[PDB]
RNA sequence: GAUGGGGAAGCUCCGUUUCAAAGGCCUGAUUUUAUGCAGGCCACCAUCGAAAGGGAAUCCGGUUAAGAUUCCGGAACCUGG
RNA sequence: GCUUGUGACGGCCCGUGAAAAUCCACAGGAAGGAAUAGUUUUCAUGCCAGGUCGUACUGAUAACCGCAGCAGGUCUCCAAG
């Protein structure tokens, strides 16, 4: 049957203004201002939530170790590795056949 | 001689950032 | 369990808005909320977030289209008269 | 607001330089179901941060108080 | 016919080396007691030499072209196979899964797979096989 | 008397548009080298809604010539496309949906949009849903192109002009009944402050000309000169005929 | 026609479905023929091809999307490459494919 | 809402990157001395505008006649160096 | 069960529902450096500084506005059986 109030000036129910409701060690209810929630990392590709990555707030990756960040895959901390595989199967097999391209355009010479 | 290759650059549109070249001619004075 | 005879989907309307404009708009919705085979992914994934848009939820592919339906009439004709003059100067 | 589980790394952060203060804090518990015991923390004062060793056997705990360093000086209890 | 074998050049698709080359030295084609399913062990260069110039003389060419490889057992379906070749006689005895098991053997491996590759970048054979794929 | 409501759109105060949800001024592309003496491929990133308009966008992400980077523009985009399809750009493209062309450079009987009036204006014509111009004709020499615009008229224009292939996507947009003030509602709240009409006949002698009596009515011809001056036009302005067509 | 190219092969013959178990089937050279729906993706395509050149197996090209290539070997579910590791007394291999 | 410009007898108006020569960086060159001369760059080119939007980081216990997530005791954390 | 938070799904639109600072990753390879020994402050620990103005109390059937100690007007959080 306790009730709380807002510990900062801001009466306001906004998205930053959130409360969550904690038993103290002396014994009261009192009122815990949250942060706004941590978003996934996002495939700049696929958009996928790329898998591997911590997710923090934006400025709370200056303060982490590079391994939270990051994967040891080429395009680690980017592309979400089923976006890598085909990267690398299209790098492959275009420049493939455009080899094949330009041997064609050695024949169409001496052919006509 | 053996690990130095032959790049060549092909500036024919559609590929190849072009050079830079002389646009004396182009400025805005 | 047929539930409603003639209004259908326009059931939300009620009784409101009179026979004809409710049984016009029932031949366009219809249409903009039915499901609609993928010319790529080879399923039936395709289905209309916003007029213009049609967007696939297989293979990913977004396809421009009409408003309320995948292919506009008028458009199916492009294609082919598109399809026609291309030949014409290459053949 | 840390604390070491080895007994080894305990006795390295008594002479790590910053360490200038230390506790020992005495706490009567019961283990398993029926019986208690008499278990110690010993408390080393970082500058940044505050190291527990936690002994519930107490044929250790002994041995370890006698093994401080003298420079450091301990608040019993 | 089985164009996997003992010469046949491969791209690595498949984790921390993807996009990096490789040439396939003992295929296990079917079975072993770990890896129940076909792979191969391979070799390929994890770093690939630097552009090398006629304006560097001196000591920069010879740290242009320095190689770093690697060995692994790897999953066929990770590799591309490709019409490339390589001729892998030098090492056949040094590349093994015996080399694994061990990862003592396997920095005595490097140095004798290591050697070799930067012997071909010399009298340019295998043009190709040096050269960063790109994506 | 007063300022009557159409008097009061240009000064432009509440009546401005409403711009906030807009992706941005959709155009083709800057007429270059590389445009006009060949062709230059994008591949459009994705199609997407743009606010206000009635037509879908796509993004079509160009190689910057001169400098490393890449540069994406706005497109409506024309029925048919598809994220992942290559865009092709230039006097020496090929004739397919949304590949954009010169003018002169496409057979009469095809059908373009977002065709541009002058060339180099980055499009004018046929830019709302489901429209399209056709070419019926070219004049090699003294070089125009005769083209069809989406009301009928017959305009004649550069052949340097380019236009882009296909019809533009949102058709069959008004063949829903709009069924409610709330909808009507939705719509103008992204476009301007047009929404709702009072008719001038339900207004004062001050509010409009057609206010006033102890009836609704007119009192003089709803059809107004041309030569009339700011103010005196409301009604039906300057009309070669009237009434419901036979 | 080819239907009945195909559907010969079933109960005379054996043959894989699906892509990634062709691939198994090719890597190992088991691979007589393979037929490939006209709607598969084209770096899809692309890459059945390149090992087929590789190993040096005939590839043809099923005219149609892969709705119609399952209803051909008389499955109920669409299937966007095939391969033919044994023919039957069907002629698939020593006529036009 | 300045600037550059453009009107206006003028108070001032237009416009906000505009018909503009609109700027300071990254270090190599220096071991006479510190920064000349050096290649390359990057063209976004005022400012104002939210105590409810975006946002670096603090908690418990105790304390006053009247102040506390600020004072006390303890336990943390962020930022610049 | 009630209050608030959240996650995965679904519906709706001719309505598809802000911007920027700020921070990070990746691609690239400029350069710089092991062998008698050379780095790394995105691993640990340790060291120093953290300014300016606000902070009391009512927020209303007498502390605000309605000539006033006025039955009027005034945005918001918590919410027991």
């Amino acid at each position: 049957a306790q009730r709380v109030t807002f510990r900062r000036r801001n009466p306001y129910n906004t998205r930053s203004n959130k409360i969550k409701v904690v038993k103290t060690p002396g014994g009261i209810l009192r009122a815990q201002h949250v942060k706004k929630l941590a978003t996934r990392p996002k495939c700049g590709d696929c958009g996928s939530a790329l898998q591997g990555i911590s997710t923090l707030r934006p400025r709370q990756y200056a303060t982490v170790s590079k391994t939270h960040k990051t994967v040891s895959r080429a395009y680690g901390g980017s592309r979400c590795a089923n976006c890598v595989k085909e990267r690398i199967i299209r790098a492959f097999l275009i420049e493939e056949q455009k080899i094949v391209k330009k041997v064609v355009k050695e024949q169409t010479e001496a052919a006509k | 001689n053996p690990l130095t290759h032959s790049t060549p650059k092909n500036f024919g549109i559609g590929q190849a950032v072009q050079p830079k070249r002389n646009l004396s001619r182009y400025v805005k004075w | 369990a047929k539930r409603t005879k003639k209004v259908g989907i326009t059931g939300k309307y009620g009784v409101r808005y009179g026979s004809s404009l409710r049984r016009q708009v029932k031949k366009l919705e219809i249409q903009q909320h039915a499901r609609y085979d993928c010319s790529f992914c080879g399923k039936k994934t395709v289905k209309r977030g916003a007029a213009g848009i049609w967007t696939c939820s297989c293979c990913k592919k977004t396809v421009a289209g009409g408003a309320y339906t995948v292919s506009t009439a008028a458009a199916a004709t492009v294609r082919s008269t598109i399809r026609r003059l291309r030949e014409m100067v290459e053949a | 607001a840390r604390e070491i589980t080895d007994i080894k790394q305990f006795l390295e952060l008594t002479r790590r330089a910053d360490v200038k203060t230390a506790t020992v804090k005495i706490n009567k518990k019961l283990n398993k179901a029926g019986k208690p015991f008499r278990q110690t923390k010993f408390k080393v004062r970082g500058s940044s941060s505050l190291y527990t060793l936690v002994i519930n056997d107490a044929g250790k705990a002994k041995k370890l108080i006698q093994s401080l360093p003298p420079t450091l000086k301990v608040n019993r209890l | 016919a089985k164009f996997l074998k003992a010469g046949k050049v491969a791209v690595v698709v498949r984790g921390r080396y993807a996009g990096k080359k490789v040439v396939i030295v003992k295929p296990h084609d079917e079975g072993s007691k770990s890896h129940p399913f076909g792979h191969a062990l391979v070799a390929g260069i994890e770093r690939y030499p630097l552009k090398v110039t006629k304006k560097h003389g001196a000591k920069k060419v010879a740290k242009r072209t320095k190689i770093k490889p690697f060995i692994k057992v790897v999953n066929y379906n990770h590799l591309l196979p490709t019409r490339y070749t390589l001729d892998v006689e030098a090492f056949k005895s040094v590349v093994s899964t015996e080399t694994f098991e061990q990862p003592s053997q396997r920095e005595e491996a490097k140095k004798v797979v290591k050697k070799a590759f930067e012997e071909r970048h010399q009298a340019g054979k295998n043009q190709w096989f040096f050269s960063k794929l790109r994506f | 008397g007063r300022v009557i409501r159409n008097q009061r759109k240009g000064a432009g105060s509440i009546f401005t548009s409403h711009t906030r949800l807009r992706q941005g001024a959709a155009k083709l592309r800057t007429l270059d080298y590389a445009e006009r003496h060949g062709y230059i491929r994008g591949i459009v990133k994705q199609i997407v809604h743009d606010s206000g308009r009635g037509a879908p966008l796509a993004k079509v992400v160009f190689r910057d010539p001169y400098k490393y980077r890449l540069r994406e523009e706005i497109f409506i985009a024309n029925e048919g496309v598809h994220t992942g399809q290559f865009i092709y750009a230039g006097k020496k493209a090929s004739l397919n949906v949304g590949n954009v062309l010169p003018l002169g450079s496409v057979p009469e009987g095809t059908i373009v949009s977002n065709v541009e009036e002058k060339p180099g204006d980055r499009g004018a014509l046929a830019r709302a849903s489901g429209n399209y111009v056709i070419i019926i004709g070219h004049n090699p020499d003294e070089n125009k192109t005769r083209v069809r615009l989406p009301s009928g008229a017959k305009k004649v224009i550069s052949s340097d002009a380019r236009g882009v292939i296909g019809v533009i996507a949102g058709g069959g947009r008004v063949d829903k009944p709009l069924l409610k003030a709330g909808r009507a509602f939705h719509k103008y709240r992204l476009k301007r402050n047009s929404w709702p009409k009072t008719r001038g006949v339900a207004m004062n002698p001050v509010d409009h000309p057609h206010g006033g009596g102890n009836h609704q009515h007119i009192g003089k011809a709803s059809t107004i000169s041309r030569g009339a001056v700011s103010g005196q036009k409301a009604g039906l302005i300057a009309a070669r005929r009237t009434g419901l067509l036979r | 026609s080819i239907n009945q190219k195909l559907a010969l092969v079933i109960k005379s013959g054996k043959y894989t479905l699906g892509y990634k178990s062709t691939v198994k089937s090719l890597r190992q050279g088991k691979s007589k023929l393979i037929i490939i729906a006209a709607n598969t993706p084209v770096l899809r395509k692309s890459e059945l091809e390149y090992y087929a050149m590789l190993s040096k197996t005939k590839v043809y090209y099923f005219q149609g999307g892969n709705n119609e290539l399952g209803t051909a070997v008389g499955k109920l579910f669409r299937v966007g490459v095939v391969s033919i590791l044994e023919a039957g007394d069907s002629d698939i291999l020593t006529t036009l494919a």
